[PDB]
């Protein structure tokens, strides 16, 4: 269903991508988001999808747009209008606090001291499933691995796994049962008695350093706390899940490009770096502050554009062959994290989780398919995604290590 | 191609650094972590922050009007050799060039 045409927007701008149901969604995620990249679309394009928006749809545009948020703030930055957390909704200079606490738990220190915990739990997941000869990863891997991550960060107990895979799923996914408020709510009363805890009685885990830091000139509140914990929760739950079951789904297809990483471990960091680039999934955007001309176009205050992260790589101005995984490709240019001063808080920590699995799984599993007569499930929205990924392989192939 | 990096305590550091990557890059793929590159360098945080050696200066690539702005918001001490070293790029004449790092970033 589409909103009326805004006056200020030009008809020969009109182009109706529904970003929750994209045309040929079959064909893949990134093909279907591709139609923005014809030769004949334009830079910037009007949908009336969603109760209409602008979006971008060139690298240099979505790259621009993020680099000015004086022009395009973050304070509604999801499509449509009508979800705290801290900081997604905020611009600098407030922003910098909340980044500056975010960083003392998933920043490259911890990242770099985090790495062997991280393999250990990679390669008793893929222990377990070795023998079976079959798993569907995105629930028996993708999850379990981030979430059993945040776990050991937040010096959780491994008993509540289950309760939050399924607050979590309900936000991220939600199976229809809980409205997603309630299970905002309900992650909420799981959290508040733990961050009473933790202020009272503080320990060397994410949530202690995070509930006893400094905002401005003074303590974090209880509720800040709150909110930003429930972002690194949820913010590394659902783009890793999604996005592993991407990549897991093309190293599946692609024998070739299984047996270079299999024979050549050395460009697996190389390899997640192409994979980031075509299977980026995020497309999140900015409201405007202001009246403001854009690339040839007036854009009017209160408008909400689209700046999807997951076109730049895909871009063919940005990568020769966008559509082709290339694992030695000169200059691997992407903006699967975003850019401008919101990029991912979780990059580095996203990094070590996907080189981190690709080595494990490869040394242990190089041979795998997708389950016969199993055709995968795409949807689409603000994190695209799989919904399941059924995948067989022959146990007598595998080895231990 | 190496460069140097001397920490507000006196702590060294070198690296050997491809040509064309970013002094924040190397330093954040090697463990100098009084180098935070928050932003990941699009010269968007000040969180890049350093010194570079004066006899140096005169080598490096002038700072561009985005990094002088986001220069203003640096939180140590800002020096006429402050610059975002996400915006310092390795090259052949870059050899041996020593950047201070400050006290600060956050
Ligand atoms: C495949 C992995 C990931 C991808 C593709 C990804 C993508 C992104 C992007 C594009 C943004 C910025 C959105 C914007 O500009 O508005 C973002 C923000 C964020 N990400 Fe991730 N992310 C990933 C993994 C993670 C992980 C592991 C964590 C750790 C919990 C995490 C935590 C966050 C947080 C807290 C933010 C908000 C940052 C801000 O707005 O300042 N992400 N992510
Ligand atoms: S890394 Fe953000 S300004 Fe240099």
């Amino acid at each position: 269903n589409l909103a009326p045409l805004p006056p200020h927007v030009p008809e020969h701008l009109v182009f109706d991508f529904d970003m929750y149901n994209p045309s040929n969604l079959s064909a893949g995620v990134q093909e279907a988001w591709a139609v923005l990249q014809e030769s004949n679309v334009p830079d910037l394009v009007w949908t009336r999808c969603n109760g209409g928006h602008w979006i971008a749809t060139r690298g240099q545009l979505i790259r621009e747009a993020y680099e000015d948020y004086r022009h395009f703030s973050s304070e509604c930055p999801f499509i449509p209008r009508e979800y705290d957390f801290i900081p997604t909704s905020m611009d600098p200079p407030e922003q910098r606090q909340f980044r500056a606490l975010a960083n003392q738990v998933v920043g490259m220190p911890v990242v770099d001291c985090l790495e062997n915990c991280i393999q250990e739990l990679a390669c008793s997941l893929i222990e377990s499933l070795r023998p079976q000869g079959q798993c569907n990863f995105t629930e028996d891997y993708a999850e379990p691995f981030p979430i059993r991550i945040f776990m050991l960060l937040a010096g959780l107990p491994e008993e509540d796994i289950p309760h939050l895979k399924y607050l979590t799923d309900q936000m991220t996914r939600p199976d229809g049962s809980m409205t997603f408020a309630e299970a905002k709510e309900a992650l909420y009363d799981y959290l508040i008695p733990i961050i009473e805890q933790r202020r009272q009685k503080p320990g060397t885990d994410a949530i202690s350093i995070v509930a006893n830091g400094q905002v401005n000139g003074r303590p974090i509140t209880s509720d800040e706390a709150k909110r930003m914990c429930g972002l690194l929760l949820v913010g590394g739950l659902d783009t890793v899940v999604n996005f592993l079951s991407f990549s897991m789904e093309f190293l599946a297809k692609s024998p070739e490009h299984r047996q270079e990483l299999i024979e050549r471990p050395e460009r697996i960091p190389a390899a997640c770096e192409e994979l980031l680039r075509r299977f980026s999934l995020v497309a999140d955007g900015r409201i405007l502050t202001s009246d403001y001309e854009f690339h040839g176009v007036q854009l009017k205050k209160g408008d909400q554009i689209l700046l999807p992260q997951m076109l730049s790589g895909l871009d063919e101005r940005e990568n020769a062959a966008p559509m082709h995984v290339d694992f030695s490709r000169q200059k691997v240019s992407h903006t699967t994290f975003g850019h401008g001063s919101h990029l991912c808080l979780g990059q580095h920590l996203a990094r070590r989780e996907i080189i981190v699995t690709l080595k494990e799984w490869l040394t242990r599993i190089p041979d795998f398919s997708i389950a016969p007569g199993a055709q995968i499930q795409h949807k689409s929205g603000i994190v695209s995604g799989v919904q399941a990924l059924p995948l067989v392989w022959d146990p007598a192939t595998t080895k231990a290590v | 191609s190496k460069v140097v990096y001397v920490s507000h305590d006196g702590t060294r550091r070198e690296l050997d650094v491809a040509d064309g990557v970013s002094l924040m890059q190397a330093a954040v793929s090697n463990g100098i972590y009084d180098i935070v590159g928050d932003c990941g360098g699009s010269a968007s945080c000040a969180t890049c922050h350093v010194y570079v050696n004066e006899a140096f200066t005169d080598k490096v690539p002038a700072a561009n009007e985005r990094e002088i702005g986001m220069l203003e918001s640096v939180t140590a001490e800002l020096k006429p050799n402050s610059r975002l070293c996400c915006q310092i790029i390795m090259t052949p004449e870059l050899d041996g060039i020593v950047v201070d790092v400050p006290d600060r970033q956050w």
